[PDB]
RNA sequence: UACCUGGUUGAUCCUGCCAGUAGUCAUAUGCUUGUCUCAAAGAUUAAGCCAUGCAUGUGCAAGUAUGAACCAAUGAACUGUGAAACUGCGAAUGGCUCAUUAAAUCAGUUAUAGUUUGUUUGAUGGUAUACUCGGAUAACCGUAGUAAUUCUAGAGCUAAUACGUGCAACAAACCCCGACUUCUGGGAGGGGCGCAUUUAUUAGAUGAUGAUUCAUGAUAACUCGACGGAUCGCACGGCCGCCGGCGACGCAUCAUUCAAAUUUCUGCCCUAUCAACUUUCGAUGGUAGGAUAGGGGCCUACCAUGGUGGUGACGGGUGACGGAGAAUUAGGGUUCGAUUCCGGAGAGGGAGCCUGAGAAACGGCUACCACAUCCAAGGAAGGCAGCAGGCGCGCAAAUUACCCAAUCCUGACACGGGGAGGUAGUGACAAUAAAUAACAAUACCGGG
RNA sequence: CGCGGUAAUUCCAGCUCCAAUAGCGUAAUUUAAGUUGUUGCAGUUAAAAAGCUCGUAGUUGGACCUUGGGCCGCGACCCCGUUACUUUGAAGAAAUUAGAGUGCUCAAAGCAAGCCAUCGCUCUGGAUACAUUAGCAUGGGAUAACAUCAUAGGA
RNA sequence: CUCCGCCGGCACCUUAUGAGAAAUCAAAGUCUUUGGGUUCCGGGGGGAGUAUGGUCGCAAGGCUGAAACUUAAAGGAAUUGACGGAAGUGGUGGAGCGAUUUGUCCUUUGUACACACCGCCCGUCGCUCCUACCGAUUGAAUGGUCCGGUGAAGUGUUCGGAUCGCGGCGACGGCCGACGUCGCGAGAAGUCCAUUGAACCUUAUCAUUUAGAGGAAGGAGAAGUCGUAACAAGGUUUCCGUAGGUGAACCUGCGGAAGGAUCAUUG
């Protein structure tokens, strides 16, 4: 190619989304913003296939060119704008908001959160460095830079950020046994708590997870997101609590559900 | 147009590479700039990749020279370059490259080491701090004897096809020792 | 691109290895005239969906009592042999599964299923009976014969209420005779 | 379904092949063809040649209206709605094709501590007439030329977020020189000092990495620096003229995102009736440069003699783009993979470029070769391997239809546009379901 | 393979019957083929052991080294050489394949949907498996390969 | 000399519990209950060990080694019969995979015959077609490389300066305008060198396509001719290697084999 792709083919859109085969030659390609493509939830896709409020393309355009969608406290009228883990949606109109979390099956879930819960994002501390005039200033993961940072804040941290305010209230340190939530890989959506990290010299590093029921697993530290310090985390989870379940027990489940 | 491409080259094996594809403007190269000595300063403007700017020096005369051991840096006119290790075609053609051995002016640096040190090569607290600084103060006696002809060795440490500017620093020590050696061999 | 292109389709048959071989074709024969098939592709077909299934359990029968994978797809396969009505309560074994004959799902067919039910006289009136829309699955009509009728919707089997043998107005022709007269 | 059958003999048992038997998201062709759903479709031969039409344009309250434009109002700069045009952005995506290409593409797996990156997101921005600078130009208008083309000259006007200038709200700190002072110091004054650029010295201990003379600080200078707002909309209040909100657009830096480029390891069909190949003129390495966004014989100068090879180098063949995959498969395997997803490459063949963040772009330009169009013979204009359609070639493949309603992309943009894509047409490629009769009575044949 | 020379079960036809059936016939590749053979073929006489020997690479290479034992309790206890191999984990796009759920009327499909009827709800669902080789990491050391392997001159 | 052992060697006899299509084999066994190691080597019959290339050899030739085309069999072992210009009918049971055989003691033996020797068969020369090969003419046509050149166009660079602006000094004429005067800036055509480099010409080579007089194979089909070389001791047993000769099958010399017509002379 001689340039950027603008185009998403709908087979090559990232499977998590669950978006059909036979709905179209094409799949809403996520505009650059503050979480990557592979691995954000767009706001077109919130909108129309998740919420149900629109039924088109045109009718996600109409709801969003009415200033009605705020990401994280601030209002977007793109609709490829690469929503994101942790990030907080709401509707000052509907007075509902929602944190971007994902189900232990790898997929993006509109988490419902109070009034006040809404209020913070966590964001995962990519590194710690020195800017110009040799100011310390934070980066995250989710592309926010937060200059002047707590010096006791390095790479891999997990910081609460007040969304009024825009500064740093509290922080985690990345240390074996805080709660964490897997964002990348196989078990992403699972929560537990660090038993061990393995480091290798060189490579990517393992962290080592055993969840609340004991089940253990493993993944690398660029899929580890500390959501709480100890085994309490600051956020609310979704239904199934980071607790993965095997394809047996899920039957035992909609057994029971259907002979109830 | 020049290109920078492993297409044209052999395999390491000796074998022919058949071309599978037409040049790609993103692997491109352009002429050389071949900076002359000349007080008749031009320096262009490349346009880069990415919008950037690239300066393209043809014709330099004068440049920013730092004296390391002094920790002093001055402009100073090109006089003559002496020494090239690459090519001596450079050296005949008085190009200006990076690694290139000049002369500079000393004109600056004398007066930079009179007003500073006392020294040529009316306060107590200016005659107090030129004795503090006097006291331990030691030239080496090659940067001397090149100082009483007013023609400092010098090595341009910048790219002038590049950045458009020769600069450099004054050669001491070894290094000058050296490039001394070899311009008596030549 | 056509996104149609996209579409998944595949066959339902095969065709014997032996075209010509007298104990199969007189056993087709058998099989299609007790149940009234169209074609020995009727019959073609239900032996390969046994022959699918049965190498499902075979392969699960290839493998440990205890493997997960073989605990959840035999249970899945034993969940589907019962809800169609292919296999028995004491018959809750993979083992059982491999046992299975196109007689059985033949068996289960709306064709048969409405023969053996009494509404129709004949194996052939009950498929005439089908496919001219007199027949309702629970509140749903089916004119295709070779539909696999669940055990939950054996009991839902009747007449349909548009037609004249379910409470519905006359035929054309009989219409059509009173209408002359 | 882990399967065989005919054929050598006068007969037999073998070896062994021929023939049969089944499949093909496998092509063509023949005959036949009622209904439903589904659906490939000029790849194979010619990456052969193309008439005609269409496939890329774009406007918000928020850059620029004085249409001699329209509606509404009726002493006022500009009502509103606005064509045109300038300015901005896009046209580097998509679509098509598979010619070239055999460790090459490509796949998995690395790396950038070897780089660029319009845009998005986040953060950042201080030492350079002002109650606001200058000259043009389009649209418009009217003199034209030419056979002619979004071929073209001259004259009269007038804008800016076009172009070009120019105060740039002010400051501390820090560095150097340094009159005087009474003095290991104090110190007026002068110079430097934004950000970026280039070089050099220095700090970075015992902030960061597995690892950096790293991030970053300080200092000396340097650069004839396209930087550091002379822009626009809405609301317009608070203090006595001064302050004042919410936005839009734009400049620069870092980070992020979108990516590319290069790059590590391993992996490819047949052929030895291809055993040596590479190195003048780069072959392998070294030094110093140049060039590039950046590493690198990428190129140059000098130097050394290396580098690959029966573990098949080099060469040749491929009716060879690679992969995901496809057909057939008890297992093992065999064969295929032009085609909708990913990667690559090309736009008749080469080559070279401009613009631009991004192209060695071809629905952009320049030239040559080959074809070829119009001409008033003076010139002028070309590129369907986009969609449709047409010649040709062939065994072999559809309509010069409708539409942006869906999907999604793009623009100044909720609005325009989209032969992307969808809808219908042709369509026994392939696939799914499924009619062409059922019942009863007489008569017959029966059987039980 | 064969049939047809006057009685043609085989040609040309009629009748009847047979197979498949809205389909079927005809003209590269898979199976059949254990007729390419790794699993898994042959080589006295059917095709096929070099005339014979040496010999480099390649391929293949004898045996030997921490075993028992009990206790607690299937784990444990007690009396700065590599690699193959194996185990587990992370990856290995989607689509395709296998497969869970789901009555598009069935089916090929699709990724939907379902609920006594609900100004709504089921956080509805939109699983999972597979994925050579090569790469990364974990445990194991039986088997095997390479490197050593009496100046140990050891500490 | 005799007897008993052990190791090693050339062999022999019997037997199947084995293997095999059988003949037969104590390995040719330990094989669908399939795997000790390793080398070479076969894939229906011809064409064909032929063409061509390469290599070795003085040569003879050796090693390596096709294809086109053609064909439904060729071939192996064994059985019965027939023939030899070789010698002298069931049953049941048993053997064999079996055809068969024993019983039934013309037989044995060889067979490439089974229409059964009045058989089968080989080759030259005739004649109809097909395929492939060699082949001078330094045979042509097509494209790619090699060597020299020529070289569009672009890019960078050197001069260049049509022209256009801004200002300047002083002055003249009535802020405008003209001229002379002098700086700065921008800058077209053109031009210089370098670079990339299409394309053109030249030498030779390679890869193609490729006529080709003539020569010489192979196959198929009719089928004529001359003989009878292979099959019986085939009427000179057959065949292998090499050399020479002949109308043709072939003959002969030297060495070899039984696949022989002899498993046999302690006589
Ligand atoms: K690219
Ligand atoms: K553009
Ligand atoms: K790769
Ligand atoms: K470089
Ligand atoms: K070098
Ligand atoms: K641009
Ligand atoms: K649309
Ligand atoms: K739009
Ligand atoms: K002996
Ligand atoms: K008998
Ligand atoms: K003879
Ligand atoms: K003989
Ligand atoms: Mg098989
Ligand atoms: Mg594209
Ligand atoms: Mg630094
Ligand atoms: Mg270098
Ligand atoms: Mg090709
Ligand atoms: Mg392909
Ligand atoms: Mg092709
Ligand atoms: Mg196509
Ligand atoms: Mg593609
Ligand atoms: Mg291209
Ligand atoms: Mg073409
Ligand atoms: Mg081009
Ligand atoms: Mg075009
Ligand atoms: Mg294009
Ligand atoms: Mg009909
Ligand atoms: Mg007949
Ligand atoms: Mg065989
Ligand atoms: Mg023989
Ligand atoms: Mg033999
Ligand atoms: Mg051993
Ligand atoms: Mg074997
Ligand atoms: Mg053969
Ligand atoms: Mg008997
Ligand atoms: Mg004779
Ligand atoms: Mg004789």
């Amino acid at each position: 190619a001689r340039g950027l792709k603008k185009h998403l083919k709908r087979l090559n859109a990232p499977s998590h989304w669950m978006l059909d085969k036979l709905g179209g030659a094409f799949a809403p390609k996520p505009s650059s913003g503050p979480h990557k493509a592979r691995e954000c939830l767009p706001l077109i896709l919130i909108l129309r296939n998740r919420l149900k409020y629109a039924l088109t393309y045109r009718e996600v355009q109409s709801i969003l060119m009415q200033r009605h969608i705020m990401v994280d406290g601030k209002v977007r009228t793109d609709k490829t704008y690469p929503a994101g883990f942790m990030d907080i949606i709401s509707i000052p109109k509907t007075g509902e908001n929602y944190r971007l979390l994902y189900d232990t099956k790898g997929r993006f879930r509109l988490h419902s959160v109070r009034d006040e819960d809404a209020k913070f994002k966590l964001c995962k501390v990519r590194s710690v460095q020195f800017g110009q005039k040799g100011i310390p200033y934070l980066n995250t993961y989710d592309g926010r830079t937060i200059r002047y940072p707590d010096p006791l804040i390095k790479a891999n941290d997990t910081i609460k950020l007040d969304l009024e305010t825009n500064k740093i209230v509290d922080f985690i340190k990345f240390d074996v046994g805080n709660v964490v939530m897997v964002t990348g890989g196989r078990n992403t959506g699972r929560v537990g708590v660090i038993k061990n990290r393995e480091k290798h010299k060189g490579t990517f590093e393992t962290i080592h997870v055993e969840d609340a029921q004991g089940h253990q697993f493993a993944t690398r530290l660029g899929n580890v997101f500390t959501i709480g310090k100890g085994t309490k985390p600051w956020v609310s989870l979704p239904k199934g609590k980071g607790i993965k379940l095997t394809i047996i027990e899920e039957q035992r489940k909609r057994d029971a559900a259907a002979q109830a | 147009g020049i290109s920078r491409d492993s297409m044209h080259k052999r395999r390491a094996t000796g074998g022919k590479q058949k071309a599978w594809r037409k040049k790609r403007k993103y692997e491109l190269g352009r002429q050389p700039a071949n900076t002359k000595l000349s007080s008749n300063k031009t320096v262009r403007r490349v346009r880069v990749r990415g919008g950037n700017v690239k300066w393209r020096a043809l014709r330099l005369d004068t440049g920013n020279f730092s004296w390391g051991s002094e920790a002093v840096t001055r402009k100073t006119r090109l006089l003559d370059v002496v020494y090239n290790s690459s090519n001596n075609e450079l050296v005949r053609t008085q190009t200006l490259v990076k690694n290139a051995i000049v002369q500079v002016d000393a004109a600056p640096f004398k007066q930079w080491y009179l007003t500073h040190y006392g020294v040529e090569i009316k306060s107590n607290n200016v005659q107090r701090k030129l004795e503090k600084r006097q006291q331990g103060r030691t030239l080496d006696s090659h940067i001397e004897e090149q100082f009483s002809g007013g023609r400092l060795l010098a090595c341009i440490s910048s790219r002038p096809g590049q950045c458009g500017r020769a600069d450099g620093y004054i050669l001491e020590g070894k290094e000058l020792e050296f490039y001394m050696r070899k311009l008596q061999k030549k | 691109v056509h996104v149609n292109f996209y579409r998944n389709y595949g066959k339902t048959f095969k065709k014997p290895r032996r075209p010509y071989e007298k104990e199969r074709l007189d056993a087709e024969l058998k099989l299609v005239g007790e149940y009234g098939l169209r074609c020995k592709r009727e019959l073609w077909r239900v032996q390969y969906a046994l022959s699918r299934i049965r190498n499902a359990a075979r392969h699960l029968l290839t493998l440990d009592e205890k493997n997960p994978r073989r605990i959840f797809e035999g249970a899945a396969l034993l969940r589907r042999m019962n809800r169609y009505g292919l296999l028995a309560e004491g018959q809750d074994k993979l083992d059982y599964v491999l046992a299975l004959t196109a007689e059985n799902f033949l068996a289960r067919r709306l064709q048969t299923l409405v023969f053996k039910a009494g509404m129709a006289k004949s194996i052939h009136h009950a498929r005439v009976l089908i496919r001219q829309r007199h027949i309702r699955v629970g509140r749903q009509i089916v004119n295709v014969p070779s539909f696999m009728v669940r055990v939950e919707s054996e009991k839902h089997i009747d007449f349909s209420l548009t037609s004249p043998f379910g409470g519905g107005p006359a035929g054309r022709v009989k219409r059509k005779n009173q209408k002359k007269a």
